[PDB]
DNA sequence: GATCATATTGTCCAGACAGT
DNA sequence: ACTGTCTGGACTGGTCGGCGCTATGATC
């Protein structure tokens, strides 16, 4: 019971149509939409303990300055695997408006 | 001789001596003597007048894979061969790690060490309350030391 | 952090604290349902109802003239000052000592001169 | 002052983006159509609200 | 210490509050966003009291709401250290009395109270003192000094404050005129 | 562009692309990234390659289009 | 996990050689005059946009830092560093009656000398003072990843299946402990060099398994093992086989067939197709009763509907046994997930997707039978 | 007869590099 | 400064389904 893959050549036509909302919601809303904490202070990935019912950052702190960002699964895996590489990715949060 | 290394399987360092000592005495290989000492895993020591005589000595058994291109300086094993105690050479107030016993794979302090006994007592780091336990002095393992 | 950024802030008595939540407590009470706010806010009108030492007009003009007497004061120790309402020296002096200045008892005396009037 | 085809794409999205929860149509429309359509049918009638900002 | 702060702010407002105007809308925003909660730089929030200006809506992908830039003025409460504060005691405890002075309530340890050696009173819930006779019951004019200041959560409830009463000066105002009297 | 003929490969315009996601996406992406993490480059997601690996909207199409409404809008 | 002895990145060793050659070995300044780094550093602020310039500057400096055999600092005499494939750095040192030999620097050595570089002259090098220390490029600490990045299946024998990250960290594991014994057990040397050796080639393969030069990391099978290196290139990489393009829900895909009696703007989905496709529309008040007759039909007669939704958020099934309470219970900013119907749009796309017009959107007409219908022009 | 550690370390194009 | 040589890399997208493969030697 699988999917059909949207490959590279069909966000290729995508953005050619010019088409951002449509691509959003084929490549992330429909495939692998997720929610993940990151830290303000030094951008690595917030902790979110469900035992006490708070979220911060193991590395830095900053308990109080953690802001919610929803991006693909993929991404979030591609930034397991370069902190697994010993590469740090820094994220820079941005106010929507 | 010289003193020439053999790489072997791990936990199985004392069988592959007593084959290369018995394939030495059965074919009168020019071996001068072995030693494998218990802490080194993996390795054992065999003193011969040159390396084709260790490589001689050591074919034909699966268990020996191959020896290391190079000499050791006597002083470097001659630690090994001397006598001591593991108690020894230990001190209280620092933090310690039990390799075997009922208490494996836990942190320690160093509480008291007596040599006449050849054990040493410690209390469990993660323990709510100390209790102290006695081990046998190889069984740990020194992770730090602090007084 | 509130919002944004903070455009100004100013230092309040109880009063005007008063003033606000009555305030908001009628508009709460225009609303449909019957509670006017939460927890925090009736209890701080309860509070401040029942420690109503000033109007709040008096707590303005008792907080300008203090602003306007000395200058070594800021707008929080005076709004304390003010809430507090004090009749003699040792309130004042245990209040002061651990604040940045320890004021000679002159100007002390003064202070209490100028609010012992429209006290209670 | 003529809308591209990208800003009406954009107009009429947000606009059935709001209608589909809430923002009441302006004009009579049809029953049983989408908020797609509603936000068509608006657009045909000329009764948008949404205005597009342009570099300057 | 109330405080009266000028803030701006982008409010989100929802479809469903288009008809309404911008204003109440935001106010109304706001008021279900920031009241009720604890503010690490601020305080206590307590009330929205009304929107100054509001400027036109912006509109992001995603999201039908529009966006805002609003000017609103918030009152809060603060608790700073070494504070003196005036309050009401409204609860009784054996490792304690906690009294009311404003959206928070005190803590003021057993030692705390006075310079007595003050043991507590299950059957009535009051302090009874030893040498000094002095009796602590409900609804009793205190004055204390806020010595412990906890901001480790937005959570109201879960901040702790703690204050003094061993310095000259504090206590209930029948005692502070009892001192009042020798002076 | 830059006054010398370049090819359209990892040699030539991807190569000199300022996006580290981009250029790392394309051919090469171990050397590109551990080159990135060598001299601590910062990536401002202008284009388009690094916008679609997150799922932010692209800069092109729709996704230049601002829009402002007025809010007492009735019918 | 820390390590025993500190070994060197496999994707840093290039870089870690070049700064060697860069940099002075005992005075640890870069090899360069005072107004050479002035000179540099003005040049640097100039062309900082294009990131060609900025790597031929970094050539450039590499290759003047080179020659010199005296530091300007310290006038301590250099010798010429060089680099053997993977991560063998080889010092041609000078003996007492000139003879020329080479000596093997190991990574504990290659890491104190790189601590010595100041953090101004790391501009000069291509690295940053906060973001990129020379010395990190020399792990000492290994960060195990998590296991949801290498899950661990079930077999229908039970057997478990771990997967090859899991195998490589158990070796790097095992061969780790087996030093640190060694260390703490007085070894000879010979014994630890050979074990750096060993955890130096376990580090290198896990970084990278198709590493030149290196004999791949393979399993009990026969099967070489891929790393994270190749987790994220090639055409199975993250990159393309997950960020780039990755398969999607709400899709189909059947024969086409012919059919010249629709319009250019229609395509022919069939009856099984719509009924199991689904839009979620939301309930207004010009569309209640159509959405309430979707819910009503149900999941199993079209024109029906699959999944409610409530405006509190949860996804309800809906079946025979409560479509009628689900009915009676819509209203306004509910989501009904209502079958395919006539008019919707749909996207039809067909590969290879060469052009833009590859794929089109059409209008939805539905069909009794298994096959999309496309219009011949 | 049951368990336990250990289990090895395909041509072509383009850029960098010794040699003359 | 030219010139032949060593080394690294990428090898068009999607879809259909099938067919294996994911321990072993030595005590106690
Ligand atoms: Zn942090
Ligand atoms: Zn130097």
């Amino acid at each position: 019971e699988g999917g059909l893959r949207f490959g590279e050549m069909e966000r290729d036509v995508l953005i050619g149509h010019g088409a951002a909302m449509l691509l959003i919601e084929r490549l992330l809303e429909e495939s692998d939409k997720t929610e993940v904490w990151v830290c303000e202070s030094c951008g690595h990935l917030a902790l979110e303990d469900k035992r006490r019912g708070k979220v911060y950052c193991p590395v830095c702190g900053e308990d109080e300055r953690i802001s919610k960002v929803e991006m693909s699964y993929a991404f979030k895996l591609l930034l397991d695997e370069l902190k697994a590489m010993v590469i740090r990715p820094s994220l820079r949060l941005k106010d929507r408006v | 001789g010289k003193i020439f290394t053999v790489s072997v399987t791990v936990g199985q360092e004392t069988t592959t001596a007593n084959l290369i000592y018995s394939k030495a005495k059965t074919y009168n290989l020019p071996l001068y003597a072995i030693l494998s000492p218990s802490k080194v895993k993996g390795y054992i020591f065999i003193e011969a007048p040159n390396k084709s005589a260790v490589e001689e000595a050591i074919r034909g058994i699966r268990h020996a894979k191959r020896v290391l291109p190079g000499e050791i300086p006597f002083s470097e094993i001659e630690h090994f061969l001397e006598e001591k105690p593991a108690v020894s050479g230990f001190e209280p107030g620092d933090i310690v790690e039990l390799i075997a016993g009922p208490f494996k794979g836990e942190k320690a302090k160093v509480v008291r060490v007596d040599e006449s006994k050849d054990e040493i007592v410690v209390e469990l780091v993660s323990s709510v309350v100390p209790i102290p336990v006695t081990v046998r002095g190889e069984y740990v393992r020194l992770i730090s030391k602090r007084q | 952090m509130i919002g944004r950024k903070k455009l100004e802030e100013h230092y309040i008595t109880i009063a005007e604290a008063k003033e606000l939540l009555e305030r908001r407590h009628a508009e709460g009470l225009a609303e449909n349902p019957e509670e006017p706010m939460f927890y925090e806010a009736r209890v701080s009108l309860e509070h401040a109802e029942r420690f109503a030492k000033l109007k709040p007009e008096q707590a303005r003009e008792l907080k300008e003239k203090l602003m306007g007497l000395f200058d070594w004061i800021n707008e929080r120790i005076a709004a304390k000052l003010v809430d507090i309402l004090p009749e003699d020296y040792l309130d004042i002096r245990v209040i002061f000592a651990k604040e940045e200045y320890m004021p000679t008892p002159e100007e002390a005396e003064e202070i209490i001169k100028v609010i012992d009037e429209y006290r209670p | 002052f003529r809308y591209t085809r990208f800003e009406k794409a954009r107009i009429i999205g947000a606009r059935a983006l709001q209608i589909a929860m809430g923002a009441p149509v302006l004009i009579d429309v049809p029953e049983g159509i989408t908020p797609l359509q509603a936000a068509l049918l608006e657009f045909e009638k000329g009764v948008i609200p949404i205005t597009v900002i342009r570099p300057s | 210490m109330y405080k009266l702060l000028k803030v701006k702010d982008v409010v989100r407002i929802p479809p469903r509050m288009f008809t309404m105007d911008p204003k109440e809308a935001a106010k109304i925003v706001l008021r279900e966003t920031y009241e009720g909660i604890y503010d690490r730089d601020e305080g206590v929030v307590l009330a929205i009291l009304d929107v100054e200006e509001i400027s036109e809506g912006v509109i992001v992908p995603g999201d039908g709401a529009t966006y805002h830039e609003a000017i609103f003025n918030v009152l809060v409460w603060e608790p700073r250290n070494q504070e003196v504060v005036e309050g009401e005691v409204v609860e009784m405890m054996p490792y304690g009395a906690f009294i009311r002075i404003g959206p928070m309530d005190g803590l003021v340890h057993i030692s705390q109270l006075m310079d007595d050696y003050v043991v507590f009173d299950e059957k009535n819930r009051q302090f009874i003192g030893k040498e000094t006779n002095r009796v602590l019951k409900l609804g009793d004019y205190v004055r204390a000094r806020i010595i412990g200041v906890s901001v480790k959560s937005r959570v109201i409830r879960e901040n702790k404050i703690n204050m003094t009463m061993r310095q000259p000066g504090l206590g209930k105002f029948e005692w502070i005129e009892k001192e009042k009297k020798k002076a | 562009l830059d006054g010398v003929i370049r090819p359209i490969g990892r040699h030539g315009i991807v190569g000199e692309k300022a996006s580290v996601l981009a250029r790392a996406a394309f051919e090469i992406t171990t050397q590109h990234l551990f080159a990135a993490a060598e001299r601590g480059e910062v990536d401002p997601l202008n284009g388009v390659v690094e916008n679609v690996l997150i799922g932010q909207p692209v800069p092109v199409g729709t996704g230049i289009v601002k829009l402002a409404m007025s809010l007492p809008l009735r019918p | 996990i820390e390590l025993a002895r500190p070994v060197i990145h496999v994707g840093f060793a290039k870089t870690i050689h070049r700064v060697l050659e860069s940099t002075c070995r005992e005075c640890g300044r870069i090899k360069l005059t005072d107004e050479e780094i002035e000179e540099y550093m003005q040049k640097f602020e100039v062309m900082g946009d294009r990131k060609g310039a900025v790597d031929k500057l970094i050539k450039e400096i590499h290759k003047k830092a080179k020659e010199r055999m005296v530091c300007p600092h310290c006038g301590a005499p250099q010798f010429p560093i060089k680099f053997e494939r993977p991560t063998i750095y080889w010092e041609l040192r000078k003996d007492e009656e000139g003879n020329e030999y080479k000596h093997r620097m190991m990574p504990s050595e290659v890491r104190d000398r790189l601590e010595k570089i100041p953090d101004k002259d790391l501009p000069l090098l291509g690295l940053h003072p906060e973001k990129s220390r020379p010395e990190w490029m020399v792990l000492t600490v290994l960060p195990v990843p998590p296991v949801t990045m290498r899950p661990s299946i079930t077999l229908e024998s039970g057997i478990r299946a771990e997967d090859d990250l899991t195998h490589k960290l158990v070796d790097i594991i095992r061969i780790n402990n087996r030093l640190k014994s060694n260390i703490e057990a007085g070894a000879p040397q010979l014994i630890i060099e050979d074990l750096w050796d060993l955890l130096q080639y376990h580090v290198t393969t896990y970084i990278n398994n198709e590493t030149s030069g290196v004999p791949p990391a393979k399993h009990k099978s026969g099967r070489p093992l891929k790393t994270l290196a190749q987790r994220l290139k090639g055409k199975e990489g993250r990159f393309r086989g997950n960020l780039s393009g990755k398969r999607v829900n709400f899709s189909a895909r059947t024969v086409i067939s012919p059919d010249p009696m629709i319009s250019i703007n229609e395509v022919g989905v069939p009856l099984a197709v719509a009924m199991e496709l689904t839009v979620p529309e939301k309930v207004t008040e010009f569309n209640y009763e159509k959405l309430k007759q979707r819910v009503l039909n149900g999941p199993e007669k079209y024109p029906g509907a699959n999944y409610v939704i409530d405006p509190e958020g949860r996804r309800i099934r809906l079946m025979e046994s409560n479509r009628e309470l689900i009915a009676e219970k819509l209203d306004i900013g509910w989501t009904v997930e209502r079958h395919l119907e006539d008019g919707d749009v749909v996207l039809f796309n067909r590969q290879p997707s060469l052009h833009r017009m590859s794929i089109m959107a059409h209008r939805v007409r539905v069909m009794p039978y298994r096959t999309f219908r496309l219009n011949l022009p």
